[PDB]
RNA sequence: CGUCGUAGUCCGGAUUGGAGUCUGCAACUCGACUCCAUGAAGUCGGAAUCGCUAGUAAUCGUGGAUCAGAAUGCCACGGUG
RNA sequence: GGGUGAUUAGCUCAGCUGGGAGAGCACCUCCCUACAAGGAGGGGGUCGGCGGUUCGAUCCCGUCAUCACCCACCA
RNA sequence: CGCGGGGUGGAGCAGCCUGGUAGCUCGUCGGGCUCAUAACCCGAAGGUCGUCGGUUCAAAUCCGGCCCCCGCAACCA
RNA sequence: UCCUCCUAAAGAGUAACGGAGGAGCACGAAGGUUGGCUAAUCCUGGUCGGACAUCAGGAGGUUAGUGCAAUGGCAUAAGCC
């Protein structure tokens, strides 16, 4: 199953983020929904989040899994992280390959509040 | 026959023989022979002790033995001026300490199990004890 | 594709209560058609095998390549990285295109057509379904009188039993056991 | 006695050489490698066994 | 062009891929060439333009392979399905014609290395 | 040759005890080639090519004593 | 007269096969005949070696006994020379 | 008891970047005449066995058999 | 950093210093000859020279390299 | 001379001409990095098909693997594409 293959692509990146500290952006996807959440340097708390499951984000879309839906989460999480003063961070991609929908989220954040 | 598969590490060293053994209650039959002393047994000595029991009961019982050798002995034909290397292996040995059960039987009466285990006592380094199933 | 959707539209789904299944997700499907070629131990001239691989690439939408053995120590006293076959396997749009000329007709060349066994076991419902020998297709530079050739046809399925594979196989031109 | 010891020279020109070993018994092909030197400050491929 | 064979004449006469096709022997393929208006003059290997059609109509008039012998799927039972000594020798590498085995034994059914 | 030449065992084991350090570096057990159980915390990494245990800090060590398998991590805390 | 220009050949025939025709107490086994289907080996041959006289040698034809049927064995008769 | 080596076709023996084993004799059929010598045609071995190492073992590793040698210990 | 020569059909060795032209002697094989085998005799088969470039109209033949293989000697940690 | 595991004692050092075995070099790659991938071996059916390698299915091992030996780490792969 793809989840059991995805953790095999994430455990080294996560063990190395455990050396870097600070907040993680936790960018995650499924074929129907896109997600991001700012989690603390200890994992005990989440500061702010964004996803294509939110009432107003989900209706202002043609499909909640599209590149435009990943960009909508990028603009939301960057606005919400800029409200919390977040800057000078790295990109955590939850075991996913960065091309396509994960990059469309990263470019939407660029002029919205977050650059890597 | 009465040796483990060969290894490149066959020149095993003597340890230090000590007390306590976990295996003490019969598990193959209703009558058995227990060490109640400490020492060592050779791969020919255990078969000579089995043969004395075999000749006492013949067909009237099957014999079990909990013992198969775990170390060789390194040995040389005569004393030497010291010295070089470590000698070659010549015979195999098993270690015994007091709580250990050694042999078991079931198909015989108790008075014949006592006789068969008496007929081996002069081939052994320790003064053994008779064991029964003893269930309430 | 000419014929393809039929194999998930109604195939076995019309009979799934003979198996007391309730969801169409409990019903078998085809995954792929593997193919395997008889290599004839050839090594010293090896160009007739490259031309038989060009005739395998004439019936498969794949690039012709080589397969390895899994063992590097074996009772066959094998060498390292040993080339053992070719596959040239069909899935999706290339499998539905292969169904237009293969596994559908063999009578344009005959001698008896009643002989040969037509059996398989797997316990999970995967099959060996080839009916043997070729009719040869009209092409160019194909007058080489090439000898000792074989192509074995196996199917991979989503089935859960030996009889579910035998029920799915009915959707193809296969003669079955007497 | 089975390997050669060669003198490779910079594609930017050097009186000096880069010192390394090479095959002489089963490979006729050449050895070429990028290296730095503070007289040209460019990091350049060293080539041909002089 | 392919009408009955699987082979092509390169330097040999026009009887190649018209003879030995499992239905037409050396005497009958000669008669088919004459019936198609083809002559043996200058040892032809490549036919004239459209001349294959006049030849095709004659070789498709003869029976081949599974039509030359068209009941072998039924004639098999008296040979392989019941007890048959005429078959049992064949499946032991032996003939059934009254063979002088002290002369003809050769290699194909047992060496002779 | 061939000959049984045995070789020498060379140091390893411990260098000191309790919460050590306070000058420039946190030098742990001097056990070479070891990557099984004794490690530095990700928050304060060190170690060299040979995996000999140390952590990059001028203060005093603390032990985390918990983690995966048998991991206990040489760590730092401000006093 | 027609034809190949030297090709494993329009060469070559053993085998694997079909369907009919005849005799006979009876032909699966251990026969002949016919018309057809597949068509290998063989490219003039180890150490070497046989024969010869004038209508003869050479070579191509014809007949007959053994039979109900059945020889490349057996015995005989012409052309050309 | 301990140690160094030899064992490859019916015979004597070559054969280690180990990789699917070979010649000369001999023998069969023959030539010559009924044989010898020898010319021509032709076959191949658990590489003494067992059990391992190895991509591959006749060869390396531990052992048993068959065969030869080294030793009863310096004063 | 120092040393002379060879590689020619299957061996052996000429030919190379004459640029244009392949040789001697064995072996291998076909015939011829005989009471065996063979020997001998008369013929035949195998050749742009280890190999890659350069000089030139033209390279076995003149020059530079790489590999196989064998002598000799000065400085050489 | 050097080196992996052990004698060696809940620091080191260390016995003896002690037990099992390596190094004196090789690959400009097995170095640097991005991303992907997942490993003994066994059984059964189907075949080319000479037990078993293969094609697919079922079972099970991070005991597979690493330029070299040893020992431990390791799929988070430092293992191979």
């Amino acid at each position: 199953d793809k989840k059991s293959a995805r953790i095999r692509r994430a455990t080294r990146a996560r063990r190395k983020l455990q050396e870097l500290g600070a907040t993680r952006l936790v960018v995650h996807r499924t074929p129907r929904h896109i997600y991001a959440q700012v989690i603390a340097p200890n994992g005990s708390e989440v500061l702010v989040a964004a996803s294509t499951v939110e009432k107003a984000i989900a209706e202002q879309l043609k499909y909640t899994g599209n590149k435009d839906a990943a960009a909508a989460v990028g603009k939301a999480v960057a606005e919400r992280a800029l409200e919390k003063g977040i800057k000078d961070v790295s990109f955590d991609r939850s075991g996913f390959q960065y091309h396509g929908r994960v990059q469309a989220l990263a470019d939407a954040a660029r002029e919205a509040g977050l650059q890597f | 026959m009465l040796q483990p598969k060969r290894t490149k590490f066959r020149k095993m060293h003597k340890g230090r023989n000590r007390g306590l053994a976990q295996g003490t209650d019969v598990s193959f039959g209703s009558f058995g022979l227990k060490a109640v002393g400490r020492g060592r047994l050779t791969a020919r000595q255990i078969e000579a002790a089995r043969r004395a029991m075999t000749r006492a009961v013949k067909r009237q019982g099957k014999i079990w033995i909990r013992v198969f050798p775990d170390k060789p002995i390194t040995e040389k034909p005569l004393a030497v001026r010291m010295g070089k290397g470590k000698g070659n292996v010549e015979y195999w040995v098993a270690l015994i300490q007091p709580g250990k059960v050694l042999y078991e039987m079931d198909g015989v009466p108790e008075e014949l199990a006592r006789e068969a285990f008496k007929l081996a006592a002069a081939k052994l380094p320790i003064k053994t004890t008779f064991v029964t199933k003893t269930v309430m | 594709a000419k014929l393809h959707d039929y194999y998930k539209d109604e195939v076995v789904k019309k009979l799934m209560t003979e198996f007391n299944y309730n969801s169409v997700m409990q019903v078998p499907r085809v995954e792929k058609i593997t193919l395997n070629m008889g290599v004839g131990e050839a090594i010293a001239d090896k160009k007739l095998l490259d031309n038989a691989a060009a005739d395998l690439a004439a019936i498969s939408g794949q690039k012709p390549l080589i397969t390895k053995a899994r063992k590097s120590v074996a009772g066959f006293k094998i060498r390292q990285g040993y080339p053992i076959g070719c596959k040239v396997t069909l899935r999706g749009e290339r499998m539905w295109e292969f169904f237009e000329r293969l596994i559908t007709i063999a009578v344009p060349r005959i001698r008896d057509f009643r002989g040969l066994s037509a059996k398989s076991f797997d316990g999970r419902g995967n099959y060996s379904m080839g009916v043997r020998e070729q009719i040869i297709f009209p092409e160019i530079d194909y007058d080489k009188v090439d000898r000792v050739r074989g192509l074995d046809i196996t199917i991979t399925t989503t089935a859960k039993s030996d009889e579910e594979g035998r029920a799915l196989l009915a959707a193809f031109d296969f003669p079955f056991r007497k | 006695g089975i390997r050669e010891k060669i003198k490779l020279v910079s594609s930017a020109g050097t009186g000096h050489f880069y010192t390394t070993t090479k095959n002489k018994r089963t490979k006729p092909e050449k050895l070429e490698l990028k290296k730095f030197d503070p007289v040209v400050r460019q990091h350049v491929i060293y080539k041909e066994a002089k | 062009a392919r009408i009955a064979g699987i082979n092509i004449p390169d330097h040999k006469h026009a009887v190649i891929a018209l003879t030995s096709i499992y239905g037409v022997g050396k005497t009958r393929s000669k008669a088919i060439l004459a019936a198609a208006g083809i002559a043996e003059d200058v040892k032809i290997s490549e036919l004239s333009e459209g001349q294959i059609d006049t030849l095709r109509d004659e070789v498709a008039k003869f029976v081949v392979e599974g039509d030359l012998r068209r009941e072998i799927s039924m004639s098999i039972k008296r040979l392989m399905d019941l007890g048959c000594y005429r078959g049992l020798r064949h499946r032991r590498g032996l003939p059934v014609r009254g063979q002088r085995t002290k002369t003809n034994a050769r290699t194909r059914k047992g060496p002779r290395k | 040759g061939g000959s049984t030449r045995n070789g020498r065992d060379s140091e390893a084991k411990r260098l000191g005890v309790k919460r050590f350090g306070g000058e420039s570096v946190l030098a742990g057990s001097i056990i070479v080639r070891q990557r099984g159980t004794k490690f530095h915390a990700g928050a304060n990494v060190g170690c060299g090519r040979d995996h000999t245990l140390f952590a990059k800090a001028d203060g005093k060590v603390k032990f985390e004593v918990k983690g995966p398998k048998n991991r206990k991590f040489i760590s730092i805390e401000a006093e």
